[PDB]
DNA sequence: ATCAATATCCACCTGCAGATACTACCAAAAGTGTATTTGGAAACTGCTCCATCAAAAGGCATGTTCAGCTGATTCAGCTGAACATGCCTTTTGATGGAGCAGTTTCCAAATACACTTTTGGTAGTATCTGCAGGTGGATATTGAT
DNA sequence: ATCAATATCCACCTGCAGATACTACCAAAAGTGTATTTGGAAACTGCTCCATCAAAAGGCATGTTCAGCTGAATCAGCTGAACATGCCTTTTGATGGAGCAGTTTCCAAATACACTTTTGGTAGTATCTGCAGGTGGATATTGAT
C-alpha cells in the first residue's frame, strides 16, 4: 500500500531534456535511483562532517559547495559547483 | 504559487531534497539556499550520465539505455570512473580490454 | 578433422564474454551455497530472491575485478599462465 | 550423485569469469583457490547481511540487507534499491 | 580560555586496573584519545545508519549492541558484547 | 549524588558518551542505556589495548607505554590489526620484518 | 610585510639516502637507479591530495593557518586515518 | 682494508630501520615542499607545526607501507631489487 | 599463397515482455502566512604560536671500484587447451501459505526545564624520575684465506 | 678451521625534560526532581512473494591428444652497493607581530506552527513498441598444405 518515493521523474524529466527519444529500462532507472541516493548521501554526509568541525549548527549552500569540492574529480566539481550557485542565485532573484 | 524547483530552474525536487535534509541527521539546522545547490548538482551528474549513456546506447543502434550503457558511460569516463570507483553497476559488465602480451603473434 | 591452436579459442571466449554481462555462475548451485554459508550465522533463513541476485552480481563483479589483478600479477612475472600465487599476491596488495 | 555446494561452481563458470577478466591460460589449481576466494567473500558480506536481518527482527534477508552490507563492505552495488 | 576535553583520566585509570606500576607517555595518551574517539565516531555512526534503515528515530542500547557486531572483528566483538550488557544490566537494576 | 558511571561499574563517562551522542545528531532521540552501553565497549577497547601495550613496554624493559608499544600492541594482534586496517600511529614504526628470500646463504 | 623567497624544485629535498632509508623499513634490500624519481612523484602525487583537501578545509574555516586538525579531517577523508594529532 | 660484501650492509640497515620510529626524511626539507605544493593552490599560507608534522608522519607511513607491497612485487617476479613497474604494479593493484 | 572448415557479421521478420500512457484519486508531502527563536557574522582585542633570524652541529653528493644480480638464451618436460562422447542438474512455471508489512492502540520512556552539586580542566608553582645519550669494556658477526 | 676488523651488545652513570603532584579555583558540566510528549512494542491481520514441486530444457564431466608455456641452467654484461672523500644545510633556541580565538551585540534568517493546494505514487487497465531471437547467405579469420 505505501508509499515508494524514487527520482525516477526527474530523472526522466532531465533524460528528456538531453536525449528526447531515448528510454530507460526499469533496471537502467533504478541504478541512476541508486546513483543520486549514493551521491546524496556522500555530499549530505560531507557538509554534515563539516558543520561539526567548525561548531556550526547549520548546513547551508556554503557546506554544500565545500562538500562538492571535496567529493568530485576536478572538472565534475567544477562544473557542479557552477551549477549549483546558478540555481541559487536564480532562486533568489526570485519574488 | 511556485515551486522551488521552478523558482530555479530546476527538474529535481527542491522541497523534497529539502525534507531529506532534516529527516536525515545532518545538523539540527538546513539553510534555505542548500536544498536547491544540492538538488542542482544531483541534477547535473544524472545529466551527464544520461548524457553519455545516451550516446552509448546510440553507438550501438539501440534507443533505451540499459544498465551496460551507464557502464560503458561510467568507465570510458575518467572522472564519472573516479566518482564511481568504488560501485559496482548491476547487469554492467565490464570495457573490452585485452593485453597486448596475450595478442598472437603478428 | 580441424583444430584451433592452444589460445585462439581462449581469446574467442573472452571478447565473447567481455562483450556480455550474463552472470556466469548458474543461478542454483549460487543459491545453495548462500543458503549454505547463510545457516553458519543463523538457522532457517528465509532469502528475497532479489537478494540472491544481489549477493550474485557483487561476487561475480567482485571475481572478474580479482581475475584482471590476478591476470596484470601473471604477466608481472613474464608469465600467461595465471596461479594461485598471482590471486594470493593479488589479495595480499588490497588488503584481504 | 552427491557433491559439496562450492563444487557447484564449476569449472567452466569459473573459467567464464577469468574470460571477462580478460584471462588466457589458467593454471588448474586456480580452480580451488578461487572457491575458497568466493567462500570468504560471501561469508563476509552475508554475516553483516544476516547481522542486518536478525536486527531487523526478521526471518527473511532482504536486498536491503544485502545492499547495505556491501556497502559497508566498500562494495557498494546499485540497482537492487538504496 | 575554553577547555578541551579528553579521556585522558579514563584512560589512566583503566590503565592502572590492568598495569598498576606502568606508565602512559602523553604521545601514545593522545594516540588512545585518538583511537576512543575514533572507535566512538565508527560506532555511533554504524548505529546511525542502523536506525534510519529501520525508520527508528531512536539510538538504543540495542542499536550500539548490533553496531558493534557489525564493526568489531569475532572475538572483541563478543567480548564487547559481554561488557556492554553486563553494563547495562547493572545500571537498569540500580535504578 | 552517585554518577551515571558508577551505577554501571563504569571507569569511563557516561555522563559525557551521552553528551556526545545528542551533539553529533546521529539520530532524533537517544536512549538511557545507549550511552551506557558504549561507553562499556570503549572501556573495554581500551583495556585490550592498555593490556598489550604494557607487555611490550614490558618486553623492551620498559615503565612507560610510547606509541611503538601501541604499534606493537595492535600489530602483532589479529583483530585489533583489523580494527585499526586503516589508521596509522603516529611514531609506530613496523614490525621487524625481513622476506627469506633476502637472507644470505641458503 | 617584506618578501618571502620563491619555492622552487623542493621535491629535490626528499634525497636519495631519505628514499632508500623508508625502503629500509618497508625492508627493501637492493634498489633500481629509477625507483628514486619514481618515488619523487609517488610522494608528490600523494601530497597533493591530501594538503588539497586540507586547505579546503582551510579555506573553509576562513582561515590562513592549515592546522592539523584540517591535515587529520583530510587524511580521513581519503582512508588514511591518523592517531597522535588531535585524531 | 676491509669490505663489506654487496647486500650486507643493506640488511644491517634493514634491521636498524624496522627497529626505530624516527622520522627518516629531513625535518626543513621536507617543511618547503608542503610550503610549494600548498603554496601552488593557495598563497599566503600558514602552517601550525604540526600540520606540517601530520603530514610528515602520513607521508613516510604511506612510503613505507608502498615499499612493503613494491617489495612482494619484485619478490613475485623472482628479482630482489625494486624497480618502477612494480611501484607501479602495487599501486594499480591497490586502486591508485 | 588456396582451400575449406568454422566463426562472425549484417539484412530482414515479428511476438511479446517490457515500457509507455491515463485518470481515478487521494493521502501526504509541499507551499503559504505569521509568530517566535536563535545562530553566527561584525567590531574589538587578548594572547598564542608562527615566521624569521643567527648560532652550532651533523649527513649528503660524488667518484671509484667490482660483487653479484638481471635478463637473454636455450630447452626438455608436463600441463593445460582443444575437442571428442553421451549424460543428470538446472531452469522455468504454477500454487497454497508464511510472514512482512499495514494499522491502531496506550504506556514506558523520551524530551523539556529549572535548581543544586560535582568534576574535570588549568594555572601557577612544585619536587620526582624513566630513560636517552654517553662511556668503556666484553662478545659476535663477517669475509679474507 | 684461522684471524682480525668492525659491529653489537650491555651494564653503569649523570642530566633533564617529561611526568607526576598539589593546591587553589570555577565554569561547565552532570545530577536530580516534576512537568508533558511521543516512538515504538504489542496486538491484530491482509496479502505479497517465497518455498517448493513437476514438466521441460541443455549443458558440464571425463578422457584422449599434444602444442606450447613454464621453469631450469648457463651465462656475460653491467648495474647498484660499499666506501672514501670533501664539505654545507639542517636543527635548535630566542624574539616581535599576525592571526586566531574569545568576547559581546543583534538582525536576518530559520523553526514553529497551522491551513490550503498539488503532486507524485499506485493501480487498474488499457495500449504500444524495441528488440531479442530467430532466419539466410555473405564475409571474415584461422590453420593445414
Ligand atoms: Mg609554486
Amino acid at each position: 500500500k505505501t508509499r515508494k518515493e524514487s527520482y525516477a521523474i526527474y530523472v526522466y524529466k532531465v533524460l528528456k531534456q538531453v536525449h528526447p527519444d531515448t528510454g530507460i529500462s526499469s533496471k537502467a532507472m533504478s541504478i541512476m535511483n541508486s546513483f543520486v541516493n549514493d551521491v546524496f548521501e556522500r555530499i549530505a554526509g560531507e557538509a554534515s562532517r563539516l558543520a561539526h568541525y567548525n561548531k556550526r549548527s547549520t548546513i547551508t549552500s556554503r557546506e554544500i559547495q565545500t562538500a562538492v569540492r571535496l567529493l568530485l574529480p576536478g572538472e565534475l566539481a567544477k562544473h557542479a559547483v557552477s551549477e549549483g550557485t546558478k540555481a541559487v542565485t536564480k532562486y533568489t532573484s526570485a519574488k | 504559487a511556485k515551486t522551488r524547483s521552478s523558482r530555479a530552474g530546476l527538474q529535481f525536487p527542491v522541497g523534497r531534497v529539502h525534507r531529506l535534509l532534516r529527516k536525515g541527521n545532518y545538523a539540527e539546522r538546513v539553510g534555505a539556499g542548500a536544498p536547491v545547490y544540492l538538488a542542482a548538482v544531483l541534477e547535473y551528474l544524472t545529466a551527464e550520465i544520461l548524457e553519455l549513456a545516451g550516446n552509448a546506447a546510440r553507438d550501438n543502434k539501440k534507443t533505451r539505455i540499459i544498465p551496460r550503457h551507464l557502464q560503458l558511460a561510467v568507465r570510458n569516463d575518467e572522472e564519472l570512473n573516479k566518482l564511481l570507483g568504488r560501485v559496482t553497476i548491476a547487469q554492467g559488465g565490464v570495457l573490452p580490454n585485452i593485453q597486448s602480451v596475450l595478442l598472437p603473434k603478428k | 578433422p580441424h583444430r584451433y591452436r592452444p589460445g585462439t579459442v581462449a581469446l574467442r571466449e573472452i571478447r565473447r564474454y567481455q562483450k556480455s554481462t550474463e552472470l556466469l555462475i548458474r543461478k542454483l548451485p549460487f543459491q545453495r551455497l548462500v543458503r549454505e554459508i547463510a545457516q553458519d550465522f543463523k538457522t532457517d533463513l528465509r532469502f528475497q530472491s532479489s537478494a540472491v541476485m544481489a549477493l550474485q552480481e557483487a561476487s561475480e563483479a567482485y571475481l572478474v575485478a580479482l581475475f584482471e589483478d590476478t591476470n596484470l600479477c601473471a604477466i608481472h612475472a613474464k608469465r600467461v599462465t595465471i596461479m594461485p600465487k598471482d590471486i594470493q599476491l593479488a589479495r595480499r596488495i588490497r588488503g584481504e | 550423485v552427491l557433491r559439496d555446494n562450492i563444487q557447484g561452481i564449476t569449472k567452466p563458470a569459473i573459467r567464464r569469469l577469468a574470460r571477462r577478466g580478460g584471462v588466457k591460460r589458467i593454471s588448474g589449481l586456480i580452480y580451488e583457490e578461487t572457491r575458497g576466494v568466493l567462500k570468504v567473500f560471501l561469508e563476509n558480506v552475508i554475516r553483516d547481511a544476516v547481522t542486518y536481518t536478525e536486527h531487523a527482527k526478521r526471518k527473511t534477508v532482504t536486498a536491503m540487507d544485502v545492499v547495505y552490507a556491501l556497502k559497508r563492505q566498500g562494495r557498494t552495488l546499485y540497482g537492487f534499491g538504496g
